[PDB]
């Protein structure tokens, strides 16, 4: 057995990759976003105006389910 | 032997994704980078004020609704002729006034998260003109530089007090007759008693949820003040990325750090998450023994009295 | 917080 | 089936942006971590205290001061130095002032203490109204003796104004309550009310007008040569006598003019000073300062 | 009969002397003329008055006056100079006296126009009774606002004195009649009498004898705040009330005591000042001196 | 004959008397010797008086009488603000008092016969010490100084009036409503009318007992002043002996004499004769329309008000 | 017959003469007794006390009544 | 007095 029955698995990893590096590589952005939030907020009080803006919270509750949905059926 | 349907309908989907998201954030990151090019743009005035000073004055807060100011505002104390009268925001309306405040949390207006020289000198802004008015009668988010905040409890019998208010309205209180803070040289060391209160005594006695072990690595009586520079946390090891105030991202007496963390993070809403944190710590306004470690407050302050 |  | 080399070029898609993001999110922390950096200054207060200070406004403009504004000075037999607003002339004079009226936003209907340690606000400009305070008063003017002036300063609803000069003003300490005193009347176009005004309801007014040698008197702690309570009546702290000829501390009148019907008790309460207008016309700006006689 | 003309040698002897007479007839008409040149001068009179002149006392020691006596003023609103007695210290202070009492030689129970203008003498030793004059008075008090001291000094019979000072003393022209006022009391062992004195009889009393602010008064002329009439009641003139606590002008008292039965009308008439010495005592000697507060 | 017989009874008793005399004479030279010599030495001390001044004053005796000066007594005048005050007499019961003194006579205490400059500036006692008291109250013989007198008379319409007593006590008058004298530049020019009086007119009309000619000059209005050392009299002549005031031994008015001679010579007793004058003339304090040309007075005095 | 019938009538002359000079001279000296006595009395009022004199005109009186006695023998 |  050749042309893909072990060629496919060396593209389990280029699957089981992104969606793994991905899971992180978003909650990265969870962590950044509600940083900057902040951050950006902080500075209501030190310059001359901030910036209001609420943060997509729920959205990436969201795409963290369709994260664990893919991940329970491979 | 049959695993060879899924390259035609499994995986067209279980890649599907990776798509609708990683087009996504790629797409949601130009927002930030956006916000912030802008608030960078926007600071390149900074905010101002005028509060204008009022004639009254004494060695702090109290003296002075003593001799005569009757509206909260900012006043100028001077407590110890050593050192020149500094600004400061008296609460003389809330408990019979008399009030010096040494910390409050309103609103996002100011980075808690700041070095160990900061929170020495104090930081933040004392008070902000009320609306039209020409004096500040509205307090701001400061903390009062810890040297001062030293010598006004090293003057004499001092006691606390810490208010905070929820998202939804409601409050609660925290009295320590008793109160002190320690010069610089003795790491600002804190101590308290006499706890009067509906908050919880979480300065002495710790969390209400953690047990034994557990809870006496919460409580801050007798610990030594902290900032994500300078280590003083009832936290030891060789470990340096594990300091409380590195974590809870703020400066303040910790303890293998804590049971409540004023000066925390300030999470709009209250109701926050460790998947949200920026170290998964319950960093953040949070006064355990009332909320859990999952809350930020709306308003946090610290204010004293002789008595 | 609390570290065990 | 096993066709698939056009799945391979999806995937390669993944990879990329994912590395162009993980780049761009590294990339945006850096410029958020300077933007934390322009993001630790507190708001920018308009009013400030100059580093100069001394004795009096004076000894201030000497030691090189040239702006008008607030300073603290340190009087001799003073504890705890205080903030005041100083004005100083292109001349280099260094005027103290102790009392300011310009738009009635004080309650001036303050009680004894009060006028003590003094109320009001102090701002750079001097667009804000105030009192010294008593006490702080005493002791500037109390010094090894050296004479110091009282310049009374009035502007009217016309943009008219006039001074009144007093020299070796001095105000007597707590004990003696705050007696008023001094030397004579200097000059000026505003006329002597201290010295008492023929006000022509009775001759013995002008007597009973005056104001030098008067102790100052409050609501709750009348020290006035009348039966009942000038302080109270008229609703102000002030060195009254059988009540005023010259009532700066009165009550702000907008518009400048008066009468019974709009007074509590049917007498004049405004800020006044009947040597220059009548009693019933309350001068739209007021300010009492001082500055060493020898100027 | 030439024996009897010896004659002829016997006359010439006759002749021998006649000669000897006019001679001697003449050495006299000398003799007299030498006597007629001394009695020519009048008499040397004790009083004199010291050349230097100015506006007060005080003027006067300034321009060098060294020696207290009579001397003459010219003060400024001022018509006809007039003379006064000065008293000058060591320290060259310039007292200038309006009122003297120390044995009772003048009658005080004087009418109107003569406390205007003045009455009694004046010594260039100072020991001589007298009042300077209301009119005098005022305008000496009363030029370009320079404040005067008053300095009241009594003299009890036991050799005891004091003193009451009086700051920015004044005397009002005849029109206000010749009301009285003063700052404030300066100081003085001898008691503030003219801010009213507790009598005892009444509350009202202080009230009713304090002197700051009140009107002259003369037999002939009833300005007190009295009913009836003090001057003539206690027959003097002074700034009356209802009548006094200080009554410098009263009536001498040889001995300093008395009582009731040797007044008049029941009413304490003598030279009182009530804060020192009781109602029933009369100073042995009185003084009312000014000097220009400055001093 | 036997004219030899005086040789022997008249010749003799002549020389005797005239020894007699002689000698008698003699000794009265040697008595004036001792008596002048004595009085000279009571001189070695002047006389002296202290009189207090009364505080009271004006532009002369009116006005003060008019200020409440109501004792006669001595007081200090200042007619003219150009000339510094000056001491004088004032009759405050006589007539209404307000008059003011300019010459008095009533004893001998005081040489009138001086020179001109004396009478210019004035001599005299004004006053002297009242017995017992401290002021003045009694008056002494002087003469207001001529230019003094001048200026109060030409300062208004001033009335003159002399009054004069017998030895027996009688008295009389002698008013002259109109009263003046010019200034010493021209020669005190004397100058009255309006006689209301009871002594006789002298001044004006001339001794009473004069005819003609010889009463003219006795006239003293319009005359002229004179002094034993400056001729201005009536009389006009080469004889230098002759001059009115060298002879009725004093300084005053004359025109080839008087008809009154106040400032005369003041004889005591009053009667007085020719042989007895060291001139022969009727010299004295004489007012000859009253009693003659023979008869010094006890008393006299000229004094002035305004009208 | 010389020093007898003539040079008589001529010492009387000569002594008459001398008559005539006494009487002159009771003149002035009158007039001095007189002159003094004011004179003195007019110090009254320039020294301390002025002596007290009496002047008993008199005699003079007498002795010039007598010295003119001596007349209608001339 | 008079002189004629
Ligand atoms: C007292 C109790 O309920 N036990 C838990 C323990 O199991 C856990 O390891 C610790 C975490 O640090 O918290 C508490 O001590
Ligand atoms: C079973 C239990 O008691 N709860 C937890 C346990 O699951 C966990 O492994 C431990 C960690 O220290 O903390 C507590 O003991
Ligand atoms: C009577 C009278 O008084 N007249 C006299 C006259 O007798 C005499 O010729 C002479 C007087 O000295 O001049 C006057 O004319
Ligand atoms: C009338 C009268 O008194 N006779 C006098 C006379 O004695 C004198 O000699 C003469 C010259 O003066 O004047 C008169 O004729
Ligand atoms: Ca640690
Ligand atoms: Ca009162
Ligand atoms: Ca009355
Ligand atoms: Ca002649």
């Amino acid at each position: 057995i050749e042309v893909l029955k072990r060629k496919v698995i060396e593209k389990v990893q280029h699957i089981q990759l992104l969606q793994k590096n991905v899971r992180a590589q978003l909650v990265d952005m969870k962590r950044l976003e509600v940083d900057i939030d902040i951050k950006i907020r902080s500075c209501r009080g030190s310059c001359s105006r901030a910036l209001a803006r609420e943060v997509d919270l729920k959205d990436y509750e969201d795409q963290q389910k369709q994260l664990e949905q893919v991940i329970a059926k491979d | 032997l049959y695993i060879d349907e899924t390259v035609n309908s499994n995986i067209p989907t279980n890649l599907r994704v990776l798509r609708s998201i990683l087009e996504n954030l790629r797409s949601k990151i130009q927002k930030l980078e956006s916000d912030v090019s802008a608030q960078m743009e926007y600071c390149r005035t900074p905010c101002t004020v005028s509060c204008n000073i009022p004639v009254v004055s004494g060695k702090e807060c109290e003296e002075i609704i003593r001799k005569g100011g009757e509206t909260s505002e900012m006043y100028l104390i001077q407590p110890d002729s050593s050192v020149k009268p500094y600004r400061v925001y008296c609460d003389m309306n809330t408990e019979n006034g008399g009030w010096t405040v040494i910390q409050n949390r309103q609103d996002g207006s100011v980075d808690f998260g700041r070095k160990w020289d900061p929170y020495k000198q104090g930081f933040g802004n004392v008070a902000t003109n009320t609306d039209g008015k020409n004096y500040c009668g509205l307090p701001g988010e400061y903390w009062l530089g810890n040297d001062k905040i030293s010598q006004l409890t090293r003057m004499g019998p001092t006691e606390l007090l810490i208010e905070m208010e929820d998202w939804k309205g409601d409050k609660v209180k925290a009295h320590y007759g008793g109160f002190t803070v320690q010069n610089e040289a003795n790491k600002y060391q804190i101590s308290v008693n006499k706890y009067r209160g509906t908050a919880g005594n979480a300065l002495m006695d710790g969390a209400s949820q953690l047990m034994g072990e557990n809870r006496t690595m919460t409580i801050h009586n007798g610990m030594f003040f902290s900032t994500y520079d300078r280590d003083n946390d009832g936290w030891l090891t060789s470990d340096p990325r594990k300091q409380c105030s590195k974590e809870d991202g703020g400066g303040w007496w910790y303890n293998r750090c804590h049971a409540a963390n004023p000066n925390g993070r300030y999470y709009w809403g209250g109701q926050y998450t460790w998947d949200m944190a920026k170290h998964g710590t319950d960093d953040g306004v949070v006064w355990m023994n009332w909320k859990g470690s999952w809350y930020s407050m709306r308003k946090m302050s610290m204010k004293i009295r002789p008595f | 917080g609390h570290r065990p | 089936e096993a066709s698939i080399l056009t799945h391979d070029s999806s995937i390669r898609y993944l990879q990329e942006i994912y590395n162009s993001n993980n780049q761009k999110i590294v990339n945006l922390k850096e410029k958020v971590a300077q933007l934390e950096a322009q993001c630790q200054e507190p708001c920018k207060d308009t009013v400030q205290i100059h580093d100069i200070t001394g004795k009096d406004c004076q000894d201030i403009a000497n030691k090189g001061a040239k702006q008008s504004g607030l300073y603290f000075i340190k009087p001799l037999k003073a504890n705890q130095q205080f903030l005041v607003y100083c004005e100083i002339d292109g001349s280099g004079n260094g005027w103290t002032v102790f009392q300011k009226r310009l738009d009635g936003s004080v309650d001036f209907k303050k009680n004894w203490i009060q006028y003590k340690e003094g109320f009001g606000h102090l701002s750079p400009t001097g667009t804000t109204e105030f009192w010294l305070g008593n006490e702080k008063i005493h002791l500037i003017s109390t010094q090894s003796a050296i004479p110091y002036a009282l310049r009374v300063e009035l502007e009217d609803w016309n943009g008219r104004t006039s001074t009144a000069d007093y020299a070796m003003f001095k105000v007597g300490p707590e004990a003696d309550k705050y007696r008023l005193t001094y030397a004579y009347f200097a000059g000026g176009d505003a006329g002597d009310a201290f010295d008492g005004f023929d006000f022509g309801d009775d001759p013995s007014d002008k007597f009973f007008t005056s104001h030098n040698g008067m102790q100052f008197s409050t609501w709750d702690n009348d020290n006035d040569k009348f039966e009942g309570n000038c302080a109270e009546q008229d609703g102000s702290g002030w060195w009254m006598n059988k009540c005023h000829a010259g009532h700066l501390n009165g009550v702000y009148y907008q518009g400048g003019t008066y009468s019974k019907a709009s007074t509590p008790n049917g007498y004049d309460n405004g800020i006044i000073w009947a040597t220059w207008k009548t009693r019933w016309y309350s001068m739209k700006k007021t300010t009492m300062k001082i500055i060493p006689f020898n100027r």
